[PDB]
């Protein structure tokens, strides 16, 4: 359950889970999430902007609880110390690569958490 | 075919299309369109298919039901959560 | 509450003091003549009134050494009902008057494309139960006001029997072609 | 007048009320999905079921009249059970689509479920699935969400006047929509979205972009058509996100046209953001405000008075025209037109000369309407809907000019001006048809008055009105109406500018944002042109100097309706880049030219306006006039000779009629999708 | 180093500037003649 | 009578602002309702602007070359004095 | 059955339909059975006539012809022909 | 009038189908539309003997057929022309002395559209005032009617010359259809209504037609043979006419496979 560094997930096919529902944006107590959406040319609704100010975030996990497709998560990583204030301005590239790097551990933890109610 | 032509717009939900699908790594900051296009069509025996985007509930997306009995026989349909496409078998 | 003091309802006449307004004294007199004498929730004609920076505007806290732009502004007072998208909201609207201030600067800072307000004031709206309350607040804080009055849907006769009416005799000839 | 009881509190209502109407008037809110305050009563859904004593079955509040002495218990447990059961049945087959549904955050299904439903489900079977239909680039369909509420069918039949929607099938497998693959092409089409309570029909341009809770709303009025439609603008930061209709009951009722709703996205592109200057070879360079104003001031000081001219644009407000008129009067200039043809032949001497004297609601009051060169389907779709409603209630429509596919029945009196001459000279049955009518009404389109014989047509119309009884003191009725095409022309007429005063040869032209009806031959090849504007489609290519201005949503201005109503357009977002207000630019130029104007803020400019015309200070109001018969008196010995030329309209493409709409993407999509299908050389004889 | 492409797009989301004519152009009196910038096709002027 | 036959080359516009029903604007209202077409026929091009408001004061505003205006108060003035006021206004 | 028009090459708008003269006499008799202002009431009988003369099925063109004949919108003919199995 | 024969009995039958426009008309609809065209011409002071040039492409089948029947009703003489340059159009206008010219603006002629050629031939059209009559170098030229979508100064749209006259409040009149009135000048030969009717019946006898065989007219429908075996044949006898102008033989065959013993005409020539 540890709440660490945020990441954006994918389906096993490689498709983005996030459908730009903006529930995570309104769930944020710190107003750290900014989202902008346009219809992707194939027709699916995806974010053209999804960024989180990590200097505003309080690491509360309200956004990962609000997500209905388990797209945004808080990973296990805590060694995210930065030398510049601009290194903590997380855009979609950073969250996507964080998800693509930390996917096995996040998947294992989420698998156990899902099986807990069952 | 011209993506701004009447036919191309009409058969693309009135949006300007992109056959190369390589505009989305800049506009949408990812290559998910290419990856989902790499997945072929799933052919289902019945007239309706149920998608949850995974093997179990809560691992994927909420249960959705897609009609495969179309006005034109065998027209594939796309899940609106995951990009998987389904069609009625023959 | 929406439907409920004379001085709050009284609209003072303009007195020209600037050289430009001394030039247009006839226009000031005409505006004093044609504008409504008193303001009530039953009015139909909207109007704009200048701020009254007399002794009555002493209760404002927005006149600081760093801020000389808030006092003297003109607000907008109107009722904002539920929009045309839904009929039964869980929090309904239209039960109060809204006082609103127009935006003063809005842009996008370029490092992350982040929306920024050049004026921290006027970000949120102010809500009052009665129009008299909003006007009294404006008079206290040295604000002018643009008052506009609500428009409501008319009452109409509805019945299911209207769906099934006799077309009339087959011999009704229309001489209008 | 009968006494009923609602939750124990006695109340007095009228015997013609329904239970829903009585409850709403007494402050009691009853959930509903299919009832609408303007459509016919349907009882298909059952969410408005209430509990009444001595009546075993629950009674539908919306579709049941009140009974003297009855008691309505909306807070009993039985009512809660009824609402829970109905909500359960409604949500049994609803798809799990809220995250992807554009109705989320403003869905009546969501709020009603949260407030009145049981709060949890027990249905554990497959839901029905419906294939989506294509209705065009304005309406997006997700038909799994439909609850078969019939609101769209009733709106299309009774308000839009089109008969393309219906319900085909039976039972649970029935489907709402067209039987064949057909677009929902019509004006007022997008309105159906606002009628549908679920995300079944959604605003296709407004797809996935925004959510209800992240928007700020402003009240303002539209300028795309000469009806000042009351609208609500929803924005997020510096970006305007959508436009919705409001309630006025004297303008547009509840509805707006598609151009009003969607052509606002033409303000996001082709914008002029800084002052510019053009070289001889045609190169454009960005310059400072000071340099541009100094150049224009030198030109003004050097140019003779008789060589100075102006053009008044389509989107010109009262303040801008007041500023320009005062400045050019200071420069001893009294000509405000350089164009040879296309001028309105109406005197601005009286307000009744050029206004809609019977107001917008007059179509409900009249029994005979006569259109002269007017096409309401394109020039005022909401007024067209009002006329359709009135024709359903014994209103007869006759038309002189091009036959149009209005959604109601009209009688074609003719095509050319010979019909008007026959009517004016008598020996035509329509003269007696007008005489026997209780309240005759004539609507002449403004376009027919820019004909080379516009004055003669005006005199003929005045003669016809006075002879038949369109204007009469005995009936206290003034049926003469003019349907304008530009807001700026209305404002210029209200201020008192003669539209027929044209400078034949001008060497210095101020174009105050005019792009329509502009041809290179109108402007001399050796003139100096200063164009004040927001878009770069036309006029900006004639200009030696270009000054960026503010759009209608970017300034606090006053607009006069086509019926004479004075309205406030309010600032929603500041103009982009280095643009400035029109009157501020003119005042700065006047100061730099040695003839400063006696006003420094909007208040002093409005004081000057009050000096000119006090009625412009009364907002959302129409000032009555007592000079109708004097203004429209049939003068003796005036020319009434009409050219034997057919009277036509001025609109070809509905979706693109001005610079803002021409610079719109959704307007281009609508053109591409609908212009070929809507074009016909023959009358639809069905209607 | 490619910061301008992101800034320009964000600016153009709500206010795209009009591209002014550059260099020598063609004149018809005082009007300057250029080709239209609309990517959409005016099909009703080519249809028949 | 000769004054109204021709409008002087310095006069540019005659604007009348008054009330619809107030007794103050009674004289100017009646004068406009009787002598408008007499002036308009002799000067078919000269503007004669008439605007009325609910409580506006009666004014006869004369505009000259180079934007010079001369506004005259015309309250409680009968036909003869309205005639004289307009004659003097169009005389300078 | 599907409550919509399936795309069929042999059931398009280009497919012709025309009532026979005997069917026209039957049509005038049926219209005589009903009031002058209620011609639409004859939608159900006329449909049978189509189903009589076109191999026991009703094409889309026949439904459009019926709508034109009865001065009623095509959508109402669609609803009537789809409601009844 | 002979042209109203099918109106007398069973006017609810389908008279003509325009495949290129997906348009089907009954006899009542065709009669009403042609009456509207005739009334619109009459209102503009068109009498017997006036000439109306036709410069229209194949895709405007309904416009051409309505114009032909309306010219028959109104007594004006129809004269089709085939120009591909400004010089040809000027020669046609000089030779015919036509009062009007009905055209399709978007049609191509060399490198320029029809409307561009018309403006080149008549430079007075551009500067013509709104609502004013034409002042051209051609004596009798008064009307330039086009079938297009947009508005061009000096010209009028096709829909703006249609007067759907009412039962009452109608102050116009339509002259009786004369059998000897000229109706067609193509290839320096004159054609009246009587000659066209005789050609219709002769071709019916030779090609073995009756009141049951549909007739498929493809390509250019301005030819007198196409008129005789199409709309004129339908009005005289009740045959079904199908106009498929500007469609290749594959689409024509796909349409004609639904019909039995259809007689096919290509560009006025029996195939
Ligand atoms: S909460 Fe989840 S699905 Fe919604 S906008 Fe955020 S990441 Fe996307
Ligand atoms: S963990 Fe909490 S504070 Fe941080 S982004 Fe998520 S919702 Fe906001
Ligand atoms: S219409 Fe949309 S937001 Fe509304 S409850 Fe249904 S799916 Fe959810
Ligand atoms: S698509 Fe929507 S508005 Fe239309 S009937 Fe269905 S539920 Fe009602
Ligand atoms: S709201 Fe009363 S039955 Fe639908
Ligand atoms: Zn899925």
């Amino acid at each position: 359950l540890f709440r660490g560094e945020h990441a954006l997930r994918r389906y096993p096919t490689g498709e983005e889970r996030c459908i730009a529902c903006k529930l995570c944006q309104s769930a944020c107590p710190a107003r750290a999430i900014t989202i902008e959406t346009e219809p992707r040319p194939d027709g699916s609704r995806r974010t053209v902007r999804y960024d989180i100010d990590m200097t505003k975030c309080i690491y509360c996990g309200f956004c990962q609880e609000a997500c209905p497709v388990d797209a945004i998560v808080e990973g296990p990583n805590y060694e995210q110390t930065a030398y510049l204030h601009e290194d903590l301005f997380y855009d979609k590239y950073k969250l996507l690569e964080n998800g693509d790097k930390w996917e096995p551990q996040i998947a294992r933890n989420i698998e156990y958490l899902i099986n807990q109610p069952l | 075919l011209n993506p701004y032509s009447y036919e191309a717009l009409k058969e693309n939900h009135w949006l300007v299309s992109d056959s190369s699908k390589k505009n989305s790594e800049w506009t949408h900051k990812s290559n998910a369109e290419q990856l989902i296009a790499k997945v072929p069509i799933i052919y289902v025996d019945s007239n309706i298919v149920r998608c949850i985007g995974g093997t179990e509930i809560n691992a994927g997306h909420p249960q959705v039901y897609i009609q495969l009995d179309t006005r034109k026989h065998g027209t594939p349909q796309t899940c609106k959560y995951c990009g998987l496409r389904y069609a009625k078998k023959m | 509450m929406l439907l409920p003091y004379f001085e709050i309802q009284k609209i003072p006449a303009k007195i020209a003091k600037t050289a430009n307004e001394k030039i247009l004294s006839v226009g000031v007199a005409q505006k004093n003549n044609i504008q409504p004498k008193t303001v009530t929730a039953q009015g139909q004609i909207g109007f704009v009134q200048h701020p009254q920076l007399d002794s009555s505007c002493q209760y404002t806290q927005f006149y600081t050494p760093q801020r000389r732009d808030i006092r003297g502004r003109v607000a907008r007072i109107y009722i904002q009902d539920t929009n045309h998208m839904h009929d039964t909201p869980q929090i309904p609207e239209g039960y109060k008057w809204t006082l609103e201030f127009e935006r003063q600067a809005q842009y996008k800072t370029p490092w992350m494309g982040w929306s920024f307000n050049g004026d921290t004031f006027s970000k949120r709206n102010h809500y009052f139960c009665t129009l008299e309350d909003a006007i009294s607040y404006c008079k206290q804080m040295g604000f002018g006001y643009e008052v506009s009055f609500p428009r409501s849907r008319y009452h109409t006769r509805k019945s299911y029997a209207d769906n099934m009416l006799w077309p009339g005799h087959d011999n009704a000839v229309d001489e209008d072609c | 007048q009968i006494e009923i009881f609602i939750d124990g509190k006695p109340a007095k209502v009228d015997d013609s009320y329904t239970i829903f109407q009585a409850c709403y008037e007494n402050g009691v809110i009853v959930p509903r999905f299919c009832y609408h305050e303007r459509l016919s009563v349907a009882g298909n859904c059952r969410m408005c079921l209430v509990e009444v004593e001595n009546v075993p079955k629950p009674v539908a509040a919306c579709a049941s009249q009140v009974v003297p002495g009855m008691k309505i218990k909306t807070k009993s447990e039985k009512t809660r059970i009824h609402r829970g059961n109905v909500m359960e049945f409604l949500l049994a087959n609803h798809p799990l689509d809220c995250p992807i549904c554009d109705q989320g955050g403003e869905c009546d299904l969501q709020d009603i479920s949260s407030v009145y439903g049981y709060g949890i489900s027990r249905y554990n079977e497959y839901k029905r699935a419906v294939e989506d239909k294509n209705y065009g680039p304005l309406v997006a369909t997700s038909m799994n969400r439909c609850i078969h509420c019939t609101r769209c069918v009733r709106f299309a039949t009774q308000i839009a006047g089109v008969e393309d929607l219906g319900k085909t099938g039976r039972g649970k497998a029935a489907e709402i929509g067209t039987y064949v693959e057909k677009t929902f092409n019509t004006e007022l089409s997008g309105n159906v979205v606002d009628v549908c309570p679920v995300g079944a029909l959604t605003n296709a341009p407004y797809a996935f972009t925004s959510r209800p809770w992240e928007l700020k709303s402003f009240y303002t009025s539209d300028v795309f058509d000469t009806l000042g439609s009351a609208i609500q603008v929803d924005t997020r930061g510096p970006e305007i996100m959508r436009v919705l209709p409001r309630i006025h009951e004297e303008i547009n009722e509840e509805w707006i046209s598609d151009k009003t709703r969607h052509a606002f996205d033409g303000l996001k592109r082709q914008r002029i953001n800084s002052p510019m200057k053009r070289s001889k070879d045609g190169n454009y360079e960005d310059i400072f405000w000071e340099e541009a104003i100094q150049t224009i001031s030198k030109k003004c000081l050097n140019t003779p008075s008789d060589q100075i001219g102006a053009i008044i644009g389509e989107f010109a407000d009262i303040e801008s025209i007041t500023a320009l008129k005062d400045f050019l009067n200071r420069l001893d200039v009294d000509n405000f037109e350089v164009r040879q043809h296309g001028n309105l032949k109406v005197s601005p001497d009286f307000r009744a000369n050029y206004l809609m004297n019977s107001k917008i609601t007059g179509v409900e009051d009249a029994d005979v309407l006569l259109l002269v060169g007017c096409n309401p389907r394109y020039e005022a779709p909401v007024l067209n809907a009002r006329i359709l409603k009135s024709t359903r209630k014994n209103l007869k429509v006759f038309n002189i000019g091009t036959n149009q596919d209005l959604n109601y029945k009209n009688v074609h009196l003719g095509n050319s001006t010979k019909v008007l001459k026959e009517i004016a000279d008598g020996t035509h049955p329509f003269a007696e048809r007008l005489k026997k009518a209780k309240l005759p009404m004539i609507m002449v389109g403004a376009s027919a008055l820019e004909r080379e014989d516009g004055a003669e047509l005006y005199n003929t119309l005045k003669v016809i009105s006075n002879k038949t009884g369109v204007i009469s003191e005995e009936k206290s009725w003034n049926g003469f109406n003019i349907l304008h095409k530009e807001m700026g022309r209305i404002n210029a007429l209200e201020l008192g500018i003669n539209p027929t005063s044209v400078n034949k040869n001008a060497k210095l032209v101020f174009i105050l944002g005019a792009d329509n009806n502009l041809r290179p031959e109108d402007i001399p090849a050796d003139a100096f042109v200063v164009y004040f504007g927001t878009h770069g489609d036309e006029g900006a290519y004639y200009a030696d100097i270009i000054l960026p201005t503010a759009a209608y949503t970017e300034k606090n201005a006053t607009w006069v309706n086509t019926e004479g109503r004075v309205q406030q357009g309010r600032l929603v977002v500041m103009p982009p880049g280095d643009a400035r207000e029109d009157w501020q630019i003119i005042r700065a130029l006047s100061e730099e030219a040695g003839v400063p104007l006696p006003y420094d803020s909007l208040e002093e400019l409005r004081y000057r306006v009050a000096e000119l015309a006090p009625h412009l200070l009364k907002y959302d109001y129409i000032e009555p006039t007592i000079f109708g018969k004097v203004a429209l008196s049939a003068q003796q010995g005036v020319k009434t000779t009409l050219s034997p030329t057919p009277i036509t309209d001025y609109i070809d493409n509905f979706y693109m009629t001005d610079a803002i709409s021409r610079a719109s993407v959704t307007m281009a999509k609508c053109s591409t999708a609908f212009n070929h299908e809507k074009f016909s050389n023959f009358k639809n004889l069905a209607k | 180093l490619n910061r301008m492409r992101f800034i320009t797009a964000q600016r153009d989301r709500s206010r795209a500037p009009w591209q002014s004519p550059k260099g020598e152009g063609v004149f018809q009196g005082k009007k300057l003649i250029v080709a239209s910038n609309s990517p959409f096709i005016d099909d009703m002027s080519i249809r028949d | 009578s000769s004054w109204q036959k021709l409008i002087g080359t310095n006069l540019r516009e005659l604007r009348f602002v008054f009330c619809q029903n107030s007794q103050r604007s009674l004289g100017l209202r009646n004068y406009i309702a009787k002598n408008y077409w007499n002036l308009k026929n002799q000067n078919p091009n000269f503007p004669l602007i008439v605007r009325e408001c609910e409580e506006a004061d009666p004014y006869i505003i004369a505009r000259y070359q180079y934007g010079v205006e001369k506004k005259a108060f015309a309250a409680n003035n009968n036909e003869a004095e309205i005639e004289n006021i307009i004659k003097t206004l169009v005389e300078q | 059955r599907l409550a919509a028009h399936r795309k069929n090459d042999d059931n398009s708008d280009s497919v012709p339909f025309e009532f026979t003269p005997e069917n026209y006499k039957e049509i005038e008799k049926i219209l005589a059975k009903y009031p002058l202002k209620q011609k639409r009431s004859a939608v159900m009988p006329l449909l049978y006539l189509v189903q009589e003369q076109n191999n026991n099925w009703v094409p889309l063109s026949a439904m459009k012809k019926i709508a034109k004949l009865l001065e009623m919108p095509e959508i109402d003919v669609y609803e009537v022909a789809t409601f009844y199995t | 009038s002979p042209l109203a024969a099918q109106l007398a009995i069973n006017g609810n039958r389908n008279a003509v189908r325009y495949e290129n426009q997906n348009r089907t008309w009954t006899f009542n609809e065709l009669d009403a539309h042609t009456n509207a065209f005739a009334y619109g011409l009459t209102e503009l002071g068109w009498k017997a003997g006036d000439k109306l040039l036709l410069w229209v492409e194949k895709n405007h089948t309904s416009e051409i057929t309505t114009a032909q029947v309306g010219a028959a009703k109104a007594g004006v003489t129809l004269v089709p022309i085939y120009a591909h340059s400004a010089e040809e159009l000027e020669k046609a206008l000089n030779d015919t002395k036509a009062k009007g010219l009905l055209l399709s603006p978007n049609s191509k002629a060399g490198n320029s559209k029809y409307i561009e050629v018309v403006n080149k031939v008549i430079p007075e059209l551009y500067n013509t005032g709104r609502g004013s009559t034409l002042k051209t170098k051609f004596a009798n030229l008064q009307h330039i009617i086009h079938t297009g979508f947009y508005t061009f100064p000096g010209t009028y749209k096709f829909r703006q010359i249609m007067v759907y006259a009412s039962k009452n409040f109608n102050t116009l009149t339509l002259p009786n259809v004369e059998l000897n009135a000229p109706l067609f000048i193509s290839g320096n030969q004159t054609y009246t209504l009587k000659d066209l009717i005789s050609k219709t019946e002769e071709n019916r006898k030779t090609s073995k037609l009756n009141d049951n065989t549909p007739v498929f007219v493809t390509g250019d429908s301005r030819s007198p043979l196409s008129f005789s075996l199409g709309i004129l044949n339908s009005l005289l006898h009740g045959n079904y006419s199908v106009y498929t102008g500007a469609q290749d033989l594959n689409e024509v065959g796909q349409t004609i496979r639904f019909y039995d013993n259809a007689l096919l005409l290509v560009d006025g020539d029996i195939v």
